[PDB]
RNA sequence: AAACUUUCAACAACGGAUCUCUUGGUUCUCGCAUCGAUGAAGAACGCAGCGAAAUGCGAUACGUAAUGUGAAUUGCAGAAUUCCGUGAAUCAUCGAAUCUUUGAACGCACAUUGCGCCCCUUGGUAUUCCAGGGGGCAUGCCUGUUUGAGCGUCAUUU
RNA sequence: UUGACCUCAAAUCAGGUAGGAGUACCCGCUGAACUUAAGCAUAUCAAUAAGCGGAGGAAAAGAAACCAACCGGGAUUGCCUUAGUAACGGCGAGUGAAGCGGCAAAAGCUCAAAUUUGAAAUCUGGUACCUUCGGUGCCCGAGUUGUAAUUUGGAGAGGGCAACUUUGGGGCCGUUCCUUGUCUAUGUUCCUUGGAACAGGACGUCAUAGAGGGUGAGAAUCCCGUGUGGCGAGGAGUGCGGUUCUUUGUAAAGUGCCUUCGAAGAGUCGAGUUGUUUGGGAAUGCAGCUCUAAGUGGGUGGUAAAUUCCAUCUAAAGCUAAAUAUUGGCGAGAGACCGAUAGCGAACAAGUACAGUGAUGGAAAGAUGAAAAGAACUUUGAAAAGAGAGUGAAAAAGUACGUGAAAUU
RNA sequence: UCUAGUGCAGAUCUUGGUGGUAGUAGCAAAUAUUCAAAUGAGAACUUUGAAGACUGAAGUGGGGAAAGGUUCCACGUCAACAGCAGUUGGACGUGGGUUAGUCGAUCCUAAGAGAUGGGGAAGCUCCGUUUCAAAGGCCUGAUUUUAUGCAGGCCACCAUCGAA
């Protein structure tokens, strides 16, 4: 709020053969006369200074909320849509992928790739770690340097070492049936995630 | 003024030992962006003003 | 990843860190890993570096080259070795400025610290 | 090098006096030297050996005092306690958990009781 | 200024509102803050129930008068009833109000049966000994809807 | 009353801001007696006043005060509160009888702009409340 | 026809845009409550082996003590006992100290490095003069002590 | 004459205390105008800025002289709402609350007014001792013009009868909190490019660690760290969890029935007038002046007045955490923010240099290279420099140093 | 797909930079310079000598107050400055240099400023300066536990600042 105003200027106004904008005042600087105030002058003010009291924040409807979650989870049983998000499907027998809830209360993140790996996210798993690149723009220096793809989105009923287990593989993210985030299930508002059900999970959808 | 007084010789003291360029070891130093001394006053240029 | 709050991901902040740390931090900053032989008769992986250990180059166009260390220069982050030098135009000798991470001890200088350091990270001496 | 004060605190008054006199000889006979040699660093170790002789003596001497004072109310204003003048001003514990005799009564007959509600 | 066919505003704005514009981004964390704050004091009376009982009341003003409604305390002629005192009620969970008087048999009996409740399934511990660990819960309301 | 201290009565402004004698003070005579005894004595609290006497050029006030720092009140629970120091010059804030009658605040339909502080509930119902997800 | 003017290109200039960097800022959130007559904030003057600043410090002066780590600092010089150790270091921590002249600033003054009074001590053949050293002398208010004032006033005196 | 009392004084008397800074937030006083009204004077801006006094970690407020008119609620604060509503307003412009309801947070209390009167039972100070945030003994003193116990209206007290029930403070070891230290995995294996591999490809490992940073180019596996747990150190502490010593206490508190009582705040409430203020409207609060109460009384009950009722509280004395605020300070973490004409004025020896008598005003200015390896030496020249040579991956990087646009030459 | 500090020829626009004008206007007040030698890479301007001139004692002289602050002096020395030049310099770099019982300040009071007491003022602060105040210190000793009270007597301006 103070940016461009820490200054006392004030114009000169005609008959000195200047223009009319604010100019800063007294002497032996090389600031003296410059222009102030403006947004057209160097040390100024921006036009419409960004306020904190911006709309950040949306609210949508509840239940258009849940329409978007269910449309998200139905194109997950599509193929069609999993493959044109660019998943690497095409040797997975057919989904809904569906895995034993033994994979729940897998304790290692050794032992949860390999029953990745066996179910057939091989290739879901070395895009991710093939496509890691540096970001372009000014978000490298703004703790946004790294980009990546996604992986499969392991969805189970509880959690019994699972969640920790592919914390820290990359791109693969996992989910409770009770929340089911959209940004997770339609990233780039897309269609078609490639989603890994546990057979306690797939029962309790319903 | 030659009759003067103690406060004024004191920070003309002060003056004519600022009155000094930069040593030149200074520039050598490890991670350095001292080039010269940008506080130098001359009595012909700039005054006191005490 | 991280879990805690008391840790930072600032890119910003860490690099400051690195460029003011203190010079009892840079010391654990410029650190050595040992070769196999000292991993495997003490188990340690890697240690603070100090004055009289002996090294040897593993990435650089100095690959290759033994020597003692002769200072351990934490301000500029570097380790001055002899026999490890540049001779100029005018027949001087200046010494090259090598990190530690580049490096691998090959004969600790041991004294009662270092070893209580050993015993402490769980060596067996 | 200079003087360590782990071996000067096993001496008495007047053996460190000896010493400070001895060392200011020291310094000014390093200062008639600084200004015919180009350099002189030895100059430094006098200067802070002097410092620690000092600082010796003031914490005998502080001691002694602190001593004479002990276990008395009224004692001088450098011996005490610095914490703040907030602090300082604050009621003690003992004078901010007075009570009267009516809220002590009170207080023993209804506390604050242990209760859990399952049965 | 005055234009097409729109309806009147009154818009309050003629002020430097500016300057007094809380934008509460604080949602969240003073939620958190919350919890923890109801944890900890969870913890600091870590058998108690972390709100004292309060009795049900009706409400004033005719198009409220159907609904009834937690109040602030029991009424000493309720707690005298229920066979307790005042600073043992308070001392035990038990909100007391000293300005509040029963005009109304049914609230008055219902609040009695509510403390006769509350004394039954309440255990106290002796001001001595053992303390038998008893399984907090974290409400009374809950327990007394 | 209050004569506006303002050069040969010129308030340089609008006629409704033009009056000079006729202004009262808002803060009792009370009130001022105790600033100034505890200007006076600014190692003791005031603790309350009362009218003693008056004549036409005067009002005549005894101040009770009391000394924070003897022994006698910081120990005595009855009284020790005042050894607090969010008790430093009551009568400067208007925490006094006096103080808090001229600050209007007591309860009722009768005190809405001063109860719980006039300029408090101003900056409340002219600060505009954002959430999140806007109401 | 040359020179000159103009236009374009290559190279060289002038200049410092663009691009890419960032130990900086801005905003949001979280947690905490800690200045000062026990002399604060601020100011002036000084302090380093070689510094004018910045930073740090105060005649114990880029610092002393204590504790921890455990061998540096670095531009050069110099230093070495400081290296299997009560111990390096422009290290970190920090609980003991020092803290010039000042400043709410407190003996009186201050456009003065001005002018005093008291205590103890030293010296000059000195209770008195001169000097040195150390320690003190503000105002308002409270509690108390001591000394007092007032036909304000009580008693008791012969 | 002597010795008191009262009131007032002096002391470099014994001990203390206040001042100033900061001031984002807080409590108050004081107080505009620009502006809007398409002019302007009430109004609005605004009970705002500026000015003054005064605090803390929050402050303030606060246990109803409340809201109500209901089958009544029940300290205070804050949020959602009530509501742009009732109301104010040249009834124009404009302004504009509150009760209820839902929630966060919850906590209650204490003095005065009573004969201890079979015992000033109370307290500061000094001094000796001690286990010293204090205790005991002694001695002056304060104090009966009232210090303790007892009670605070929800009650309660004095007698009388009748039985029961419940209690305090220290130590030790843990836990809680604060601060801090330390330990806790896996490749630097092979080929190509390159000055340098942190690039590309091959083979692997760890993963509750593939956050981030550094290192001669994009590094989980080279270093610090990260993650997960462990082992310590120093404090504060009465929050509780166990153990141990003191037995407080011929004491205190609670409960039932009868009876006699039941003190409750004054130049205040209230009224008139003036001024200011409020949505407050025959007067919302505040202040000044004048008048000035009562005790089955008094206040309130949003239209002034008389009469009769009803309801609801109990002023003129006082304390109290939490929820709440916070552009300041300290310490942390983040961002669809800015990226050196931007972003704080200030990425640098920036509130600096400099200007002004002064109050005040107030800049510009980042980037060699991985590493100075910062050009030894020859030669022309008075020298600066040049030409060679040389360093470097590159001098189309030479301290006028990354890239090096345009104008202009 | 989302998002916005999103598109420049103008604003006597802001900041920075660059031209033509142009090697142009001009560098002309204060009478005036010349010869040789030395120095030096280099001399219209430095130094010395010789000559010719001026200020002409109400001076272009010798000293000071204010102000400046090291410009004083020496040595070295020319990238910038000295609107030509420069070997010179009030420039640059490195150092040296200001000695008081008698000179001033210090002290006095002047016009005047300004505490205390008191009184105003919401208050920052204002009045007022001997006032409606219980507003102090000066000589001599007496005692000789002994240091300095009591023994005496005296005296009543009532801060302080204010002149190189
Ligand atoms: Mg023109
Ligand atoms: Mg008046
Ligand atoms: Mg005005
Ligand atoms: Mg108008
Ligand atoms: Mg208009
Ligand atoms: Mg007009
Ligand atoms: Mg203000
Ligand atoms: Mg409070
Ligand atoms: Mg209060
Ligand atoms: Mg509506
Ligand atoms: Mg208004
Ligand atoms: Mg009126
Ligand atoms: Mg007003
Ligand atoms: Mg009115
Ligand atoms: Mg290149
Ligand atoms: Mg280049
Ligand atoms: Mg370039
Ligand atoms: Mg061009
Ligand atoms: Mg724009
Ligand atoms: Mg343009
Ligand atoms: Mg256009
Ligand atoms: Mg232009
Ligand atoms: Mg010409
Ligand atoms: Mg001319
Ligand atoms: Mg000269
Ligand atoms: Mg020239
Ligand atoms: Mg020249
Ligand atoms: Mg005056
Ligand atoms: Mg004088
Ligand atoms: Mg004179």
């Amino acid at each position: 709020e103070k940016a461009g105003h820490q200054t006392s200027a004030e114009s000169w106004g005609t008959g000195r053969a200047v223009a009319r904008i604010p100019r800063v005042g007294g002497g032996g600087t090389g600031r003296s006369g410059q222009g102030a105030f403006g947004n057209m002058c160097r040390g100024g003010r921006m036009f419409a200074p960004t306020k904190t009291w911006r709309k950040w924040n949306v609210k949508v409807n509840h239940n258009e909320k849940r329409y978007a979650t269910a449309s998200a989870i139905a194109a997950t049983a599509v193929a069609s849509l999993v493959l044109a998000r660019g998943h690497r499907v095409e040797k997975i027998p057919e989904i809904p992928l569906v895995v034993s809830t033994d994979l729940e209360s897998i304790q290692k993140t050794k032992e949860a790739v390999a029953a990745l790996k066996a179910v057939g996210a091989h290739s879901d798993l070395l895009k991710v770690l093939k496509s890691k690149k540096l970001r372009a723009g000014k978000g490298k220096y703004r703790n946004r340097r790294w980009t990546q793809r996604r992986g499969p989105l392991v969805v189970y009923a509880e959690d019994n070492g699972i969640v920790k287990a592919l914390r820290n593989v990359p791109g693969v993210e996992t989910a409770n049936v009770a929340s089911l985030n959209l940004l997770q299930l339609a990233p780039g508002a897309h269609l078609g995630r490639f989603v890994i059900w546990t057979e306690a999970a797939f029962t309790k959808l319903d | 003024a030659a009759q003067k007084s103690f406060r004024i010789k004191q920070k003309m003291a002060k003056a004519k030992k600022q009155n000094r360029p930069l040593p030149q070891w200074i520039r050598l130093r490890t991670n350095n962006t001292i080039r010269y001394n940008a506080k130098r006053r001359n009595w012909r240029r700039t005054k006191m003003n005490i | 990843a991280k879990q805690s709050l008391d840790v930072s991901s600032d890119r910003r902040k860490a690099r400051k860190a690195y460029f003011t740390a203190p010079s009892s931090q840079r010391r654990v900053l410029l650190s050595a890993p040992l070769s196999k032989e000292l991993r495997a008769q003490y188990g340690i992986k890697a240690l603070p570096i100090r004055r009289d250990d002996e090294v040897l180059v593993v990435r650089g166009s100095k690959k290759g080259q033994e020597g003692k260390i002769s200072s351990v220069y934490r301000l500029k982050f570097a380790v001055q070795v002899d026999k490890v030098t540049k001779e100029k135009v005018n027949g001087a000798s200046v010494p090259i400025n090598l990190h530690p991470s580049k490096l691998v001890i090959t004969k600790l200088h041991l004294d009662k610290d270092r070893k209580a350091l050993i015993q402490r990270k769980g060596g067996k001496l | 090098a200079g003087v360590k004060a782990y071996e000067l605190r096993t001496k008495s008054k007047e053996q460190l006096a000896s010493q400070l006199v001895d060392l200011k000889k020291e310094l000014a006979e390093l200062k008639v030297q600084k200004l015919s040699r180009p350099s002189l660093p030895k100059i430094k170790t006098v200067r802070k050996s002097i410092a620690c002789v000092l600082t010796v003596i003031n914490e005998q001497q502080r001691e002694a005092v602190r001593q004479l004072y002990k276990g008395k109310k009224y004692q001088p204003k450098d011996l005490r306690a610095k914490k703040t003048r907030a602090l300082r001003r604050a009621l003690t514990k003992f004078e901010a958990s007075q009570v009267t005799e009516k809220q002590r009564k009170k207080q023993i007959a209804f506390p604050q009781r242990k209760y859990a509600i399952k049965a | 200024a005055i234009s097409k066919n729109l309806p009147i505003l009154k818009n309050h704005f003629r002020k430097h509102w500016q300057e007094r514009v809380k934008v509460h981004f604080d949602q969240a964390g003073k939620k958190v803050s919350r919890r923890n704050a109801r944890a900890t004091r969870a913890a600091k009376i870590a058998p108690r129930p972390l709100d004292l009982l309060r009795p049900v009341v009706r409400a004033p003003t005719v198009k409220y008068n159907r609904k009834v409604r937690a109040g602030r305390g029991f009424t000493l002629a309720e707690v005298k009833a229920a066979g307790l005192t005042a600073a043992y009620a308070r001392t035990i969970g038990i909100a007391v109000d000293h300005r509040r008087q029963n005009r109304n048999q049914e609230i008055f009996d219902a609040n009695v049966q509510r403390l006769k409740e509350y004394q039954s399934k309440i255990i106290v511990f002796p001001r001595n000994g053992k303390a038998p660990e008893a399984e907090q819960v974290l409400s009374a309301a809950a327990t007394f809807p | 009353n209050r004569k506006r201290p303002v050069p040969k009565g010129a308030t340089y402004g609008k006629p409704t801001n033009q009056g000079v004698n006729e202004l009262k003070y808002q803060r009792s005579l009370r009130a001022t007696a105790e600033e100034r005894v505890g200007r006076r004595a600014a190692n003791l609290r005031v603790l309350n006043s009362y009218w003693v006497n008056q004549d036409s050029t005067y009002k005549y006030f005894e101040v009770i005060l009391v000394d924070p720092q003897h022994k006698a009140i910081r120990r005595d629970a009855r009284y020790n509160w005042i050894c607090d120091p969010v008790h430093k010059h009551r009568e400067a804030r208007g925490l006094t009888a006096t103080g808090k009658k001229s600050r209007g605040i007591n309860k009722g339909h009768k005190f809405n702009n001063t109860k719980a502080g006039r300029r408090k509930t101003w900056k409340r119902q002219n600060t505009l409340s954002l959430w999140r997800y806007r109401k």
